[PDB]
């Protein structure tokens, strides 16, 4: 089903435009009973980045969600060029 | 005596050879001069 989704979003069907930033898949592992092979093949594989996670006892995964709202991300509007179909210069 | 000073040993070599492939997006451009002549510039492509 995952390969049918990437075909519908035009991902990988071109050599000049991969469009990998238009689908991200994150898989979280809840228990000790975890097949790490199956959770890795479903998640995306983008460069210098992690998408597979394995934790135990559930409550620590609730501990990562209150911790992420204390974490502030420095948002950077610099160097952003998104492909808008009005490709005159200075865009 | 003016002939032996103005005599060239070779004609110009300066070849702006650019290669466009439909598998890529950038043109692969080499400039071959006299000193850098007789030097193969291999570009391998696994797609036919
Ligand atoms: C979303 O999807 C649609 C559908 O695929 C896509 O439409 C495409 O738009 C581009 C322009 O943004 C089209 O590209 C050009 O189309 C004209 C005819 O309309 C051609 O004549 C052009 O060929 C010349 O121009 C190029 C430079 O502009 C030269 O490099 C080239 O050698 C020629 O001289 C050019 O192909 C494209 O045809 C359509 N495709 C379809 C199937 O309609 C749209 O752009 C997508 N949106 C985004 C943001 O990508």
């Amino acid at each position: 089903v995952i390969d049918e989704i990437r075909d519908l979003l035009y991902i990988g069907k071109d050599r000049k435009n991969p469009r990998e930033d238009y689908l991200d898949v994150y898989v979280f592992g809840v228990g000790p009973l975890v097949n790490q092979v199956n959770i890795n093949a479903l998640a995306s594989k983008k460069d210098n980045e992690q998408h597979v996670f394995k934790v135990k006892d559930m409550e620590n995964l609730e501990d990562v969600f209150y911790q992420m709202i204390d974490e502030s991300q420095s948002l950077s509007l610099c160097g952003m060029v998104w492909e808008h179909r009005k490709g005159t210069d200075y865009h | 005596a003016q002939y032996q000073k103005d005599a060239p040993d070779h004609q110009e070599l300066n070849l702006d050879v650019s290669l466009q492939l439909p598998s890529r997006s950038s043109k692969i451009t080499h400039r071959i001069h006299w000193e850098s002549a007789s030097l193969l510039r291999s570009e391998e492509t696994k797609e036919n």
